[PDB]
């Protein structure tokens, strides 16, 4: 293949530019996503039953739900939580690589057959089922700055107006409204109510007749009597469509011939279709969107086309409409292409540097320039053929192969300088003999290559996602490296590069070029001189090798692991959490506290805060919120002071004085689909029917325990809400049938009151919207008010609600946990300083198993993929060793001489382990791709120099040490021309502070220390290799010449 | 409340005893109520912490505190089956006959979930076996109500 | 696929207009669009215009005072005039629909509204003309 | 049956309609509702889709707004069909 | 029509490339491909 194309440079150049023109169609036309599918595809199920409490919810919708979850095809677990707000959550949890289409499909039928025993009321709410792994993409805000409107105005606004204009954007899937359209609220007095002999009942019974939309047939309607001229619709009550015309609907006609309206009993006002959250954007009332990827979406045209079509919105907007946009993981996804292609760019005129410095010409130094940008270009169309997308993974993993791609380029190039030189052989001859040195170990490279990075890609769950993304970009910029080795670079080699003469090796050259010159034949003499030295007493040196692997597995076991580093990604989430009862508007001083705080002490470093009264983390209630914190650029917040890491630590000290809450500042997780990662994630599970209290009590139990372990477990802690006071009402039976009252009227009339109710649908502007009854807020507010209610009894008396019923204090659950269909409660931890969680899991199992009996435990999340992918990385390497050895021993015919390449894996790994040891970074997946290309480099530099040696004795008759020695010679070169490249290259990963730079400098200080250490340590020991390899595994003579 | 009344409310129904204890010699209110008239002796007695009930007790706890609905310690302990609890409240002067807002007594609910031992001992220290609550419901109207035949014996 | 000749335009109510507005704007465009016969030819509705309907209030005080349920009244109204799918039968083996309907002759025009009585809760029958009114007026056969 | 055009729109065509997101690859909606009381809405999906995936989405989408749908419209039955296919043949049927 | 109007110029710049490419490589000549891609015109105005 090389002679063919050095005959036809300009077919050569062709193919590299269909390559060329290939990659830059996918440049264009791939997904760009700031990371691709990494979490477990989750399907969520959400119902609500409005006025409900957590016990009711379970009972009347989770349980129901989840018994008809089963069937599902690849189904890992099912969680869920029903909560004091009416809502409930059913999580799906299903294998990675499920396709999550099919398992929502499959999700909704399941459901769709428990419909019919659900409450009409949480059918009427929609029950949704919805894949909920994918994360935001954008979060929009929306405020009005005149001051006009409240939350609920904003709502509607966008409800009605933008909602659906961003939903059918290209390349959105999903989209969440930070509130409700308007509902018509009817809200009850029932002081005026009793004045007139009304409950609730009667109220509901007269919206439901008097807002309606009859169907009346038609005059002339068919089939019609013979001669009829007119045919036309009757049209009869319609929806009503205003407050004025909900007002008049007529309760009731009295004696004396009055009449009392609805709005003689209520007050009636567009508004929420619920309350429990308060929303605020700097302080002022505001709703928003939370928008989603659609599957296989480009992410940076999705949020462009999303800013252009609010911008197309902008001029319809009322006085004082606003939009804002305090998440957005496009900018972040800029900078990360920006610093890819500048690392790309920078390492290509690094190249230049080092090819000139040592060949010095201009021609040979083109050579690397066109090669490596058609291997990248090309490399994207090879990830367009396999469905991948260019996201943060991929893109490091094109800059973890420039040293494999360079390597190929120099490789090639510096042989053909280095053969004409010592031969005087034109550049066209020169080029075909030393493809023919080279050309066969290429191939064997680009095996044994395959067979370290493509195990990877078998690494079960979200590690194994990760893995796949760098294993199929590094193993596809490798292949088309080679090829581009064997088709093109040898065409321009062979007509690019101009004659040497022969034995010039530039020492009478004038200036600082010949002082190198002569600088560098001294110092090869010098290196080669030392080899033979060191070839003398061979043993001393594998006594040197063995120390440096003990020390390699001691640094290894020393060196804390972890998952991706933390990024400052310019926005954070500040946690609020009141005590038991506590109320909205307490919550609203702590949030108005904390939001004054940003927007005060941190001025120059936050640019919004998105406060949210009514959900937390741990769950929703009016005791609980959440700050999301949006800080200006990177830019604008130079310093180690001014990042996310520093401003959280110092608000969490600020808000330590806050003696009405706990509140807590904290950054989003590298990968916030999937979050912590840090840890350990426990469930605690009631296995008999022993119920929530002792359920409780179990869990205390495990949670004291835990906490007389402290050099083991830490901050292990429930996740959920603890139990809190609640109000319990008897209706009394025996009194409600002496009195003649019916059991249904009085639990709609305290459910409508105290609940709210949902009745029907009218059209607010052309559009239809909901109905909802409830008390007026002071008629509901505390037990004394439970007997200003009253109920119409058969005789028609009204009854007040204090007649037939009594009332105790007492605790429940405000948010109840279910993991696999069974009570539950989840319990978060981590492993101790300097303990591995793996053990700190043992430890929790061997506590849990002291528990009650009919208490069980589980693991899910990050911890259920742990204890089922523990396994992987010895045998999955142990295949890869496997691999790498038989490609080997094809390539060198040789059972033995393999053992003379992969003696050089440990020489790499050392100083990476060093590296990362003393930057006090961790061994995350960032170091392992790192390690894997270093060692992938280390070992192409051992098979070149055990291929030159082995083709001098073999068709050149020499002896093992000139053999040896002379391969070592030739090899030193090109070897410390790659690495000084590679090296320069990603020193500013190393050195990158700022946007991203913890992803840098994780694949930056590994690599650099592995290159390090590899190239120094293999130039002397890969020698000592083959010499002792071949001493030991031989027969006839080998020492001496022959023919 | 305040300061330090809030930790008791917390410790006395978590059932920590050392910092109950703690909490007492730092100069706590050992009658601090929560939102709905919740004393630690409440807590306590709800959730059947039996040595904080004593300590409580020891250190001047109201015996016959009541909360928002008119509800004392010894109607916790005696519905929820804490009969030690109750011995230790009637022994410190705990109202037998106390009435909620419901004019339920502690007999009525040591009678509605059936704890047999309970109503003995309150009987013992004077339960009015005639009490009747706001529908006009005695302890023994309860036990036949519940087919309970073993207590309709005992309450005559 | 059908046409692949010319345009095929939404006009779109985006504010609440309501449909008058929505004509009204239609009609605007496709006058100016005449008025450049030169550029575009046949510009035109694909739907239809709105047509005469009957518009039948229903007066709920002097239904209450009768003693008249809404309920019986939009029942009555809506069998008799536009039909009623009942439940199902069986017929020749076969499960089929029942339709209940008021015969041709009496749900033809205006007038036959008043041969329609429904029976209060004191049991007299009550004809629609005591408890309704209605008028012509123009809405739409078909909404798009 | 017996529906008029606004009464079909504004009970059944705006419920259904507005539980219409969340669908993979759909470049428009439309919909008419009519003085015979039926209503269609069509969903049109990019060239491409495999539109027995973009049937089932919009069925599962409908079926969460069935329960919104006045029962004489769910009695009737609701339909989700392929509609862009074309007629192979039309058969008629005469008594002569 | 309104999504697909600037396909045609640009889809036939990239075939006209690759003919080109193509061409060149039968060749082994950058300029030869010139008196063959010139013949298009000859055949598109009998159509025309
Ligand atoms: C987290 N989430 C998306 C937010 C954020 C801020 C908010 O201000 C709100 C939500 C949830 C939305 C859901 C909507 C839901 N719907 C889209 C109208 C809804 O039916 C409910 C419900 N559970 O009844 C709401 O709470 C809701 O009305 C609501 O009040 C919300 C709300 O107030």
């Amino acid at each position: 293949m090389p002679n063919f194309f050095i005959d036809r440079p300009i077919f050569a150049w062709v193919i590299a530019i269909i390559i060329m023109l290939a990659g830059g169609l996918a440049i264009l036309k791939l997904p760009v996503a700031q990371y691709p599918t990494i979490a477990p595809p989750a399907v969520t199920i959400s119902a609500s039953y409005p006025g409900a409490d957590a016990k009711t919810v379970q009972d009347t919708v989770t349980q129901v739900i989840e018994q008809n979850m089963n069937g599902i095809d690849n189904l890992m677990y099912m969680s869920s939580n029903s909560d004091s707000t009416g809502t409930v959550q059913i999580t799906l949890t299903f294998e990675s690589g499920t396709d999550a289409d099919i398992a929502q499909v499959q999700v909704q039928n399941k459901l769709q057959l428990a419909m019919p025993l659900l409450p009409q009321e949480v059918q009427q709410q929609g029950v949704s089922v919805e894949k909920s792994s994918s994360s935001f993409l954008m979060v929009v805000g929306v405020i009005n700055t005149d001051g006009t409107m409240t939350q609920e105005d904003i709502s509607d606004y966008v409800a009605a107006n933008m909602k659906d204009a961003i939903s059918r954007t290209s390349g959105v899937g999903d989209v969440q409204l930070f509130g409700s359209q308007y509902a018509m609220r009817i809200w009850m007095n029932p002081n005026e109510l009793n004045k007139f002999q009304l409950t609730p009942v009667d109220v509901i019974t007269a919206i439901k007749a008097q807002n309606a939309q009859v169907a009346a047939g038609q005059l002339g309607g068919t089939p019609p009597v013979k001669g009829q001229q007119l045919n036309a619709s009757i049209i009869a009550q319609t929806r009503l469509t205003s407050t004025e015309e909900f007002g008049k609907i007529l309760l009731k006609v009295n004696q004396d011939g009055s009449r009392v309206l609805l709005r003689d009993v209520a007050k009636i006002e567009l508004g929420g279709e619920n309350y429990d959250i308060i929303a605020e954007f700097n302080g002022q009332p505001a709703s928003g969107l939370g928008i989603k990827l659609a599957t296989g979406a480009n992410a940076l045209d999705t949020a462009a086309a999303i800013r252009a079509e609010l911008a197309k919105m902008e001029p319809f907007f009322p006085s004082g409409l606003k939009i804002v946009y305090p998440y957005d993981t496009t900018p972040f996804v800029k900078i990360s292409i920006h610093e890819v292609v500048k690392t790309l760019v920078e390492a290509i005129i690094l190249v230049f540097l080092v090819m000139y410095l040592f060949l010095q010409n201009f021609r040979a130094t083109l050579i690397p320039t066109i090669a490596v940008p058609v291997v990248l270009l090309g490399t994207f169309a090879v990830l367009a053929a396999f469905g991948f997308s260019i996201n943060t993974l991929t893109m490091f993993g094109m800059v973890l192969a420039i040293g494999l791609l360079v390597d190929d380029a120099i490789v090639v190039v510096e042989n053909v300088e280095r053969v004409m030189a010592e031969e005087g052989l034109p550049p066209k001859e020169a080029t075909r003999k030393s493809m023919g040195q080279i050309q066969g170990a290429l191939v064997g490279i680009a095996m044994v290559l395959s067979a370290v990075f493509v195990p990877m890609a078998f690494f079960g769950g979200s590690t194994g996602a990760i893995y796949r993304q760098f294993s199929i970009t590094i193993v596809s910029a490798m292949a088309l490296s080679v090829l581009v080795a064997l088709i093109l670079t040898p065409a321009l080699c062979a007509t690019m590069l101009k004659p040497i003469a022969k034995g010039d090796h530039g020492e009478g050259k004038k200036g600082f070029f010949g002082w190198f010159n002569r600088m560098f034949e001294k110092s090869t003499h010098h290196y080669t001189d030392s080899v033979g030295g060191i070839l003398r007493s061979t043993g001393r040196y594998l006594v040197l090798y063995l120390i440096i692997v003990v020390g390699m597995a001691y640094l290894f076991v020393r060196l804390p692991s972890s998952f991706l580093p933390d990024e400052d990604q310019g926005v954070f989430m500040t946690m609020v959490q009141l005590p038991a009862g506590a109320t909205q508007e307490r919550t609203q001083k702590v949030l108005n506290e904390v939001t004054h705080y940003y927007l005060t002490k941190e001025k120059n470093n936050v640019e919004s805060v998105f406060a949210f009264n009514g959900f937390g983390f741990a769950g929703r209630g009016q005791n609980t919120g959440i700050a999301f914190v949006s800080l200006k650029d990177w830019a604008d917040r130079p310093g180690e002071e001014n990042k996310v890491e520093a401003i959280t630590m110092r608000a969490t000290r600020a808000f330590s004085q806050i003696k009405d809450a706990m509140v807590f500042a904290f950054n989003l997780p590298a990968i916030v689909e999937l979050g912590t990662a840090t840890g350990f994630d426990f469930e605690l599970i009631d296995q008999a029917g022993l119920g929530h209290e002792k359920l409780t009590q179990a869990r205390n139990q495990l949670l004291a325990e835990a906490a007389k372990h402290p050099d083991m477990l830490t901050s292990v802690r429930p996740n959920g809400l603890e139990d809190t006071p609640q109000f319990k009402i008897d209706i009394d039976q025996e009194k409600a049938q002496a009195l003649g009252v019916s059991i249904n009227d009085i639990n709609t009339t305290l459910g409508a009151a105290w609940g709210g109710s949902y009745v029907n649908d009218f059209i607010d502007r052309g559009r239809v919207k909901k109905v909802y009854v409830m008390s007026e807020a002071k008629y509901r507010m505390l037990p004394d008010d439970i007997g200003d209610w009253y109920v119409r009894a058969a005789d028609g008396q009204m009854v007040p609600f204090s007649a037939f019923s009594s009332s105790r204090w007492e605790y429940g659950s405000p948010r109840l946990e279910r993991y696999n269909g069974l009570p539950s409660m989840e319990i978060l931890g981590q492993a101790a300083p300097g303990k591995s969680t793996g053990e700190a899991m043992e430890l929790m199992e061997q506590l849990a198993s002291k528990l009650p009996t009919g208490v069980g435990y589980d693991w899910t999340g990050m911890s259920y993929q742990e204890r089922l992918s523990g396994n992987q990385a010895p045998s999955l390497y142990a295949i890869s060793l496997i691999v790498v050895f038989l490609c080997l021993a094809a390539l060198y015919e040789s059972w033995s001489i393999p053992f003379s390449v992969m003696l050089v894996v440990p020489l790499g790994v050392i100083g990476a382990l060093l590296a990362a040891t003393f930057r006090g970074l961790t061994n995350d997946v960032y170091f392992q791709v790192g390690l894997l290309t270093t060692i992938g480099l280390s070992a192409k530099n051992a098979i070149l120099i055990v291929e030159f040696a082995k083709d001098l004795m073999d068709k050149e008759g020499k002896g093992l040490i000139e053999a040896t020695l002379d391969a070592v010679r030739m090899r030193l070169r090109p070897i410390l021309m790659t690495s000084l490249a590679f090296i320069l290259g990603v020193m500013p990963l190393v050195i990158s502070t700022g946007a991203g730079s913890g992803a840098q400098n994780a694949v930056g200080t590994g690599v650099m220390g592995g290159m390090v250490t590899a190239t120094v340590l293999a130039i002397f020991f890969v020698p000592v290799f083959f010499v002792v390899v071949r001493r030991r595994f031989s027969r006839k003579n080998e020492d001496i010449e022959h023919s | 409340g305040s300061d330090l009344g809030k930790k008791l409310l917390e410790a006395a129904r978590a059932g920590r005893d050392d910092e109950v204890r703690i909490l007492m010699a730092n100069g706590a209110d050992v009658n601090a109520a929560d939102v709905v008239g919740w004393t630690p002796l409440h807590l306590a007695a709800y959730w059947g912490h039996l040595e904080i009930v004593e300590v409580l007790l020891k250190n001047g706890a109201d015996v016959n505190a009541y909360d928002t609905l008119g509800s004392t310690p010894l109607h916790l302990a005696a519905h929820f089956g804490h009969l030690e609890i109750v011995e230790v409240l009637l022994k410190n002067g705990a109202d037998v006959n106390a009435k909620d807002d419901n004019g339920i007594t502690p007999l009525h609910l040591a009678a509605n979930r059936g704890h047999l031992e309970i109503v003995e001992v309150l009987l013992k220290y004077g339960a009015d076996v005639n009490a009747q609550d706001k529908f006009g419901k005695t302890a023994f109207d309860i036990s036949i109500n519940n087919g309970n035949e073993d207590l309709a014996e005992i309450l005559q």
